[PDB]
């Protein structure tokens, strides 16, 4: 496998690793029970050693050094930190994130559990979002993803959330719809507020003008499928609202209804 | 090709030991 | 009915091989014209030749030219009998020069028994010390070397660009 | 000093002096021109230089300059859709550069620009006094909308961060990180070097487990490949290459892809010049030139040798720059075989013993640690991360004789071959794979991932491969036997055999619905045709003891819309049918068969 | 720009041993730089610098070694390696095989002067092949079409008419002409006879094509480093015809195997040791250099074609040369020796002939629509007729079906109509897929298996 | 096969390669007429044309029966020749005709020392008129209740072979030209007579 | 266990000391520490290979199909470090594996090998690719030392005349196997169809096994025994009367 100067080098290095992990996922040292767990690293490098004297260190096996346990003790507190750098706006409880931690702990091998394929479709969700121009496709996935970091902030991502576990399918759906597919983008984000429990599923999750955008985007949909005035001015009535609820929709369907009955 | 090479050798071998005494002249 | 089908390629045989009879024509008078070139520039030269004072600046060109080919300790130059007295002042000027640009001692000598024929047009022969070795710069010489290498540009100022050559790569 | 002075020339050898403290296979530049060549004997201040291009016209006292490095690579950034030759001349740079349809003795462009400014994002986390190791990302370039081009710090390379440079735009010239070890410095920019022939270490290399799709029926069912896995093909004329080199491109789970030309036939290299930036796929809902994640490796008959036998060398090592970002690359090279030829010709003209037909006593030793490199890693440095390269090498026997000292040599080596046949070509069966020959030896890795992920394809796998064994061994006996008089079991076989051999087997990729045949349709199809068959025979072996039994021709007589539903399953579309939708019909069509036989048991 | 210092002339030589000359105190000597030997006599001969070791260069010289003295013969070293004057007034000329012209006409005006060796063509600027260069013949233009840009070799053995059917391609080939003006031909010629160096110039004279055309002879007893010059002097005016004044090129390199003789030949004076089969080892980096000179090229009109003639010994192809031919080009036409024991003219078997990129000449707008078709249906029809013909004699023809009675019928008005051709009768692709069409209509056309119901419909009926 | 024979067929206009069958046989000159070439041919079709006007068609036919009979000759050893058609053993047994009455010289024997081009051609153009009637027969008696086979040709001819045999015993020292020549037509008389006696 | 390891991407050069390493190692455990060693070298033809590497630098003596002209001496200081010596418990036992260029036995590598070790085992392709495991094809194998180390006292009075007719039957059965291709079965006599009966219940009894199947000598001695059963015994003419009387009976 690797050199002597290779193999201490890595442990010198992955030992620095776990403390700016530490440093980026708890600035506060509220995370207690976890700080515990990786203390025999960290006493390393709240310290100056200049790499040099961890080389040493290491090489003399005063430090931990089996490269095996440092990468299991890493992969855990990074999956750990690309969780709570998932979830953007919001931020989870204390002793649900020492719980997802000890969820992961147990875990035989993460590289093949459930929460990372969970984390890497979430990251495939976001990163589009990170460059994407406004779109009715764009714009739903900024909706849907906002409820869906929200929703895993309330209930983790270790454990099958039918509304979670949903809401991933429709939005990685949707990603991969091609784009001139307005028809089916307009279906498939009205089909998911209406399959929604509440009446409103973006309640204080999504800034009121975005909110707005939608009821317009909907609006500007709807409008020019409708052959009479009066039914547009019906419709037109609707955007009065900022906030989009089932109700919108309900009602922007029952014009479309009566132009169906009307044509 | 194995006695091809190895004349090419004694050949090198005698050339280099002319030029050799030539230096000696 | 195979003769009969043959009858325009029959004919046609002639006509490319008569075109090209043609060009041959045209092309020895153009050769012509080019050797023509060459003989003014060559009856040009000797006028150069009968300016002394021109002269002796070739002379002075052309010694050190050889000098700097041979980069011997010793060399023997040769000239025409009566070119001496420019040959020997252009070899004055070109032994500091030959010192100064090749940091070598030097030894450059006339040869007084064997000059070169009074039919050369002009210009010297530079020898090392043991004649193993030489270097040539008649005025014919240099002529010769000249008009062979800028013979496509002779041929584009005389005749003309070709107007098909689209690409110069 | 860096100059040594041509002493001697004689064909492509050159000799050098002043040459003292040079190196081993160091690469030179020869005289004026400044030709490349590499160091091949040592002796007092002399040295021997190989010379790769012409030496017509080189002269005694010429400078040779000496280049600290062996034969390497340039890494980083401005790779993603490059042309290189064999070792890495920016093809597509010199024609823009020159004007000119040739390229020049003694061209010496620089393999990435460093004219380009790059978007570069830091680690975020990383800060002055940080302590920082090889493989370590401490940035990222944003070099298109397909590949985050990650920026790491080189192997055998470490120490205390001194500087890092703010976001912004950087030429490739420019310094982005700076740090320490041991009072020493190190300054570093977004590009590394590195040597050919030394394989790129990893913390650890680990077995294969997942499948590389290819979205062929044949191939991803019957011969699978793993990803990191090693694969032949038989490269000949008629056979139809192709389909493998556009599947892999268009439609694998690959991330990244790196081509070879070895050594083709001028106008064969112009066809895969001429139509890989053409190719497209469809990402986030949004179609992509296959370019954004490519990179190919050009050489014709006519390059330099030494770049025909480095080939290989430089596309693994720029397949294995991009596994250590944490990617899954797909390498293919055009013919190994071509490549065995340069090895053939440089052995030749440094006259070594000409071993086993020809080829030198190492032929072995190179393509047995050239394919050594495929596999899957858990990368070098602190993100915690996997990736792997997987290789295609095509083989060019002599008239298909396997025994051919390459040919045999790779096929000691790899673990699939992907037997093309244009016996099957000639018929218009597509693709050609010739199923009796063909074979993979991922079967027993694959297991506890099919096992997992969809459970019922192993037996069903199995099964399948059986009738169509059967269906040879049958091949004699049918002449014999006049078909009519042979068993009603055997009839199943034989028309089963014929359904899996035209309706499963077969795949046109022009057809807009089997383009690309998800692993979800096709364990589904395969599914319904064993279902078919098991109750067929069922159907024969309750009644034959004794009954008005039943036969083929009942079953085709009773079932012969079922049959037809059958031959229909190939024609369902991902595009336009849902998962889910494609899952309902083949299960009714599941219910259908069942409802009519037992409506004859 | 130019060159302008004066040449050295040395008396110092050292040695001269075989073909080889070797001088001493030699001022910076240049590799592959020419050199001219005056004679004790005053003969003038000349030479190439084969190697160079500190102040040694050896010389090669082009004619022989002998009355070389050590004390009077003379060299003068020229200062540059050979350049040939290359122009478009090189059509309707013939040269040696070192460019000096043996027409009776002017020596070549440089419309400029160009390195023998080139450069290579980069793979990026080669764009692939495509309409059709007829030759005029059948058994090629029919069923082995040739691409604009395509290499294809025609491989022969001793005693067949292989330089009889290259001067028939020579007097014959051009464009299609469908619904000559920007053609060339470049014809070089290796090793050959005084009877058929003679044939060749006779013949292209005879027969008026000279105006497209520039030849260069090398005879079986010229200096054998002009039979190493020949191919890159021919190449280095097809590049200046196709790649600067836009023309359509076609060179015709004849018998690759009198060149491979002469670069072996070259490589025992550098005391090289024999390679494989008595070989060079890099012979195939040799041929490739000449092959690979080849092709189309982006954002310009002209293209070059090429048809490497070869003779293989004892017929057999695993032979080095007709091997490493094969994995440089791009199909092979093969003359057969039963066929020239027949008495048929031009003795080429369609079975084992091959044109890899048939596909991309053929087809609408540059043949015709139904050539592909034909072609394959008369190779198919030629095939079973061959095995009929074979079985004939085992089962007596009385055993025969109908069905075999009309394809042994068609074998043999296949080979005297289709096959067999005058060495001064000329076809286009019109009339060789027309004369296709007359044996195709032999069959019933449901026999026709391979011919869609499309094309049977437009053109298997006689029309008025 | 070796150096020499290589560089040699590289640069000769014509090439006589010996059969060691033919040899072994004590069949001479024991030249091969299938291996050997000459390319002289089109050169010398105008002195054939201005002088014989005949031998170029005989030259053609001889090495066309040569040639055929050589693939007949190989399928022969796997069948037994029962299989082979009239016509076809025509072939064979013409062809050696060729083989042991023309191509075959003793070269010792004074009728036959040195064979003049007015006797070369004689024999030839003789043999090759026995071809054609010989195989008209068989051909034109196909379809036929009649049917003619080489066995009923040979009953009806055997004088004609025996003159065609003897054909090569004329010795040109002791007859001239026009005796040679006259024998030579008699018997193509003969051969007219007989086959139209048939 | 103890394990030397170099791996396909590691120097050629280690590979022509690893075997030296590992012999010198099982040298001082068998004849100073007295244990039973058994001695596994993994493809002698990569060490082959790579001495052929290292010679054709030298320019040395070629031998057969460029190997050094040395080679039996070279391969003979590995293989001749094994065996028992007098008044030491221990004992080294070798078992080389090598792999045949293009399954080819008279290949210098398996040829010198043959010359020098004290029997083969051969692993067949055409009883691998018929599924068989394990495929070894008895007819190219053998053991020298076999021939002192069976019979009375050793094994059971049987084993040496079992084994051999054995070998004769399967060679036989090989023969008319060969014969049924030429001329269809039809043509074979009833003595023919034993030996062909004998070859089907060979393969599948005697030879194949599975992976973990640890069968007795005495097991694969009767399972010998009731194979040869089926023919007639005065067709058994490698077994002495006083033999057959004992075993064939049961």
């Amino acid at each position: 496998g690797l050199t002597s100067e290779q193999y201490h080098s890595q442990v010198v290095g992955k030992i620095g690793y776990i403390a700016r992990c530490m440093q980026t996922i708890d600035p506060e040292n509220n995370l207690k029970k976890i700080r515990e767990d990786y203390q025999d690293v960290l006493i390393w490098a709240e310290k100056n050693y200049r790499f040099e004297e961890i080389l040493e260190a290491s090489k003399s096996g005063k430090c931990p050094n089996d490269l095996d346990a440092l990468s299991r003790r890493s992969l855990i507190l990074q999956e750990l930190l690309r969780l709570v750098s998932s979830i953007s706006p919001f931020k989870m409880k204390l002793d649900l994130i020492e719980s997802q931690y000890e969820k992961m702990k147990q875990h035989v091998n993460l590289w093949k559990s459930d929460y990372h394929v969970k984390l890497n479709q979430l990251n495939q969700l976001t990163d589009y979002l990170k460059n994407a121009a406004p779109t009715p496709k764009n714009n739903f996935l900024r909706a849907m993803t906002s409820v869906l970091q929200m929703q895993i902030a309330q209930y983790g991502i270790t454990e099958d959330n039918e509304g979670i576990n949903q809401l991933f399918k429709l939005g990685l759906h949707l990603l991969a719809m091609a784009n001139e597919k307005i028809d089916e983008q307009y279906h498939l984000f009205k089909g998911y507020v209406k399959d929604q429990p509440e009446e409103s599923p973006f309640e204080g999750i999504l800034p009121a003008e975005d909110q707005k955008i939608l009821v317009k985007t909907m609006i500007d949909y709807a409008m020019p499928k409708l052959s009479s005035k009066v039914l547009q001015d019906k419709l037109s009535a609707l955007s009065s609202s900022d906030v989009l609820t089932k109700t919108l929709l309900d009602s922007i369907d029952r014009i479309v209804k009566e132009n169906e009955k009307l044509n | 090709f194995y006695r091809l090479k190895k004349i090419q050798e004694k050949k090198k071998i005698i050339k280099e030991k002319s030029e050799k005494d030539l230096e000696r002249r | 009915e195979k003769k009969e089908k043959q009858i325009e390629q029959q004919k046609k045989i002639q006509m490319s091989n008569l075109m090209n009879q043609a060009r041959l024509k045209v092309l020895r008078a153009r050769d012509d014209l080019i050797t023509d070139l060459l003989n003014e520039a060559k009856q040009r030269l000797s006028k150069v030749v009968k300016d002394t004072t021109r002269y002796q600046v070739l002379l002075d060109g052309l010694v050190l030219q050889g000098l700097y080919q041979l980069l011997e300790p010793r060399m023997i130059v040769r000239c025409r009998k009566q070119d001496f007295p420019l040959v020997k002042a252009a070899v004055q000027k070109a032994i500091p020069m030959y010192k100064i640009a090749t940091k070598k001692d030097v030894d450059v000598q006339i040869d007084l028994e064997a000059y070169l024929p009074e039919d050369i047009a002009g210009g010297v022969e530079i020898y090392n010390g043991d004649r193993k070795i030489k270097v040539s710069n008649t005025l014919e010489s240099r002529l010769d070397l000249i008009a062979q290498q800028m013979m496509p540009e002779v041929r584009g100022a005389l005749f003309g660009a070709n107007a098909n050559r689209k690409f110069l790569d | 000093s860096t100059f040594g002075y041509v002493h001697g020339v004689s064909g492509p050898v050159v000799t050098a002096c002043d040459m003292a403290g040079a190196a081993m296979y160091e690469l030179v530049r020869v005289g004026h021109s400044e030709l490349v060549g590499e160091i091949i004997r040592l002796e007092g201040d002399m040295a021997t230089i190989q010379v790769y291009e012409e030496t017509s016209g080189v002269s005694v006292g010429d400078p040779v300059l000496r280049t600290g490095k062996p034969l390497s690579v340039e890494l980083g950034p401005g790779i993603m859709g490059a042309i290189f030759d064999g070792i890495q001349r920016p093809l597509s740079d010199i024609s823009s550069q020159t004007q000119s349809i040739y390229i020049p003795r003694g061209v010496n462009v620089s393999a990435l620009s460093r004219d380009i400014k790059w978007e570069f994002i830091p680690s975020k986390n990383l800060r002055v006094g940080s302590h920082i190791t090889g493989g370590d990302i401490y940035g990222i370039v944003n070099e298109n909308s397909l590949i985050k081009h990650k920026i790491m710090l080189p192997p055998r390379s470490r120490g205390s961060v001194t500087y890092i440079a703010p976001p912004g735009n950087y030429d490739a010239s420019d310094v982005v990180l700076e740090l320490e070890f041991e009072g020493v410095k190190e300054k570093l920019s977004m590009v590394q070097v590195w040597p050919v022939r030394q394989v790129r270490p990893v913390t650890e290399k680990l077995p294969a487990n997942h499948p590389l799709l290819t979205g062929q029926r044949v191939l991803d069912a019957l011969f699978p490949c793993v990803q990191g896995g090693t694969t032949a093909i038989p490269g000949a004329f008629g056979c139809g290459k192709t389909v493998i080199s556009q599947s892999l491109s268009k439609y694998s789970n690959s991330d990244v892809i790196i081509y070879v030309g070895c050594g083709e036939r001028g106008n064969e290299m112009s066809e895969v010049l001429r139509d890989f930036p053409e190719l497209t796929m469809e990402v986030d809902g949004k179609v992509e030139s296959i370019m954004k994640r490519t990179a190919l490796v050009a050489n014709t008959s006519n390059m330099p040798v030494a770049a025909r036998e480095a080939s290989i060398y430089t596309g693994i090592t720029l397949s294995e720059y991009f596994r250590d970002m944490g990617y899954h690359v797909s390498m293919m090279a055009d013919s190994t075989s071509r490549w065995a030829e340069a090895l053939r010709e440089i052995s030749g003209r440094l006259a070594e013993m000409p071993a086993d037909s020809g080829y030198p006593a190492y032929l072995g030793a190179r393509l047995a640690s050239f394919y050594e490199r495929a596999g899957r890693v858990k990368c070098l440095g602190n993100p915690e991360r996997e990736g792997s390269v997987s290789i295609v090498g095509a083989v060019s026997p002599p008239g298909g004789d396997f025994s051919d000292p390459v040919t045999s040599a790779t096929l000691g080596i790899v673990q699939v071959f992907w037997g093309l046949d244009k016996k099957l070509a000639q018929r218009k069966h597509f693709p050609s794979v010739n199923w009796l020959i063909s074979y993979s030896k991922y079967m027993r890795a694959l297991d506890e991932y099919y096992d997992k992920h969809f459970t019922e394809f192993v037996p069903l796998r199995t099964k399948a491969k059986e009738i169509l064994q059967e269906e040879e061994d049958l091949a004699e006996i049918v002449q014999l036997v006049g078909k009519a008089s042979l068993a009603e079991t055997d009839k199943i076989t034989l028309e089963v055999a014929k359904l899996i051999k035209d309706d499963f087997l077969q795949q046109n990729g022009y057809t807009p619905y089997d383009r690309f045949c998800p692993f979800y349709k096709t364990v589904g199809m395969l599914s319904n045709m064993i279902s078919f068959y098991d109750m067929a025979r069922r159907a024969v072996e309750t009644t034959a003891q004794s009954d008005n039994k039943i036969t083929w021709s009942i079953i085709r007589e009773h079932m012969g819309e079922i049959l037809y539903k059958l031959s229909s399953m190939k024609f369902k579309d991902p595009v336009k049918d849902g998962e889910a939708k494609i899952k309902a019909d083949y299960a009714q069509l599941l219910e259908d068969m069942q409802n009519a036989f037992r409506s004859l048991e | 720009n130019y060159l302008s210092q004066p040449r050295l002339t040395y008396k110092t030589v050292s040695g001269v041993n075989g073909p080889l000359v070797i001088l001493d105190h030699v001022k910076f000597p240049r590799y592959a730089e020419i050199v001219h030997l005056t004679l004790p006599d005053g003969t003038k001969r000349s030479g190439q610098v084969l190697e160079v070791s500190g102040s040694k260069a050896v010389v090669q010289v082009f004619e022989g070694t002998s009355g070389i003295d050590a004390k009077k013969t003379s060299c003068e070293f020229t200062g540059d390696i050979l350049r040939t004057p290359v122009s478009e007034d090189m059509l309707g000329r013939v040269f040696n095989g070192s460019g000096k012209p043996i027409d009776r006409g002017p020596v070549v005006l440089a419309e400029d002067f160009l390195d023998i060796m080139g450069q290579p063509i980069n793979p990026q600027c080669r764009i692939y092949p495509e309409e059709m260069i007829q030759t005029g013949i059948s058994a090629i233009d029919g069923m082995n079409s040739i691409a604009r840009g395509q290499k294809i070799p025609i491989f022969s053995a001793a005693g067949l008419p292989h330089n009889e059917i290259a001067a028939q391609i020579c007097r014959q080939a051009g464009l299609v002409k469908k619904s000559e003006e920007n053609f060339a031909i470049v014809f070089a010629a290796m090793g050959v006879n005084m009877e058929t160096a003679r044939f060749f110039k006779s013949d292209f004279e005879e027969n008026g094509s000279m105006d497209n055309v520039c030849l260069f002879l090398n005879l079986a007893n010229d200096p054998t480093i002009e039979r190493i010059i020949t191919p890159r002097l021919a190449l280095t005016t097809a590049e200046f015809l196709a790649y600067q004044c836009e023309k359509h090129v076609l060179v015709i390199l004849t018998d690759m195997s009198s060149y491979a003789e002469a670069l072996r030949e070259v490589s025992a004076a550098r005391e090289e040791v024999p390679g494989r089969r008595g070989f060079p080892g890099y012979m195939y980096t040799d041929l490739a250099t000449i092959y690979e000179r080849a092709g189309r090229v982006e954002g310009r009109n002209g293209s070059i074609t090429q048809i490497p003639i070869l003779t293989m010994p004892n017929d057999d192809i695993t032979h080095p040369i007709p091997d490493l031919t094969g994995y440089i080009t791009e199909g092979q036409i093969y003359v057969d020796r039963q066929l020239h024991n027949r008495q048929i003219y031009p003795p080429i078997n369609v079975l084992p002939s091959l044109s890899r990129l048939m596909k991309s000449a053929i087809g609408e707008g540059m043949t015709r629509k139904d050539h592909a078709d034909v072609s394959n249906q008369l190779y198919a029809c030629y095939a079973i007729g061959k095995d009929v013909q074979a079985m004939k004699a085992v089962v007596g023809e009385e055993a025969l079906t109908s069905d075999d009675l009309l394809y042994l019928e068609f074998l043999q008005k296949f080979e005297k109509n289709f096959i067999t051709q005058g060495p001064y009768e000329n076809r286009t692709v019109y009339e060789t897929l027309d004369i296709g069409w007359q044996l195709l209509r032999i069959f019933p056309k449901e026999m026709l298996k391979r011919i869609p119901q499309s094309t049977l419909s437009e053109f298997y009926p006689r029309d008025s």
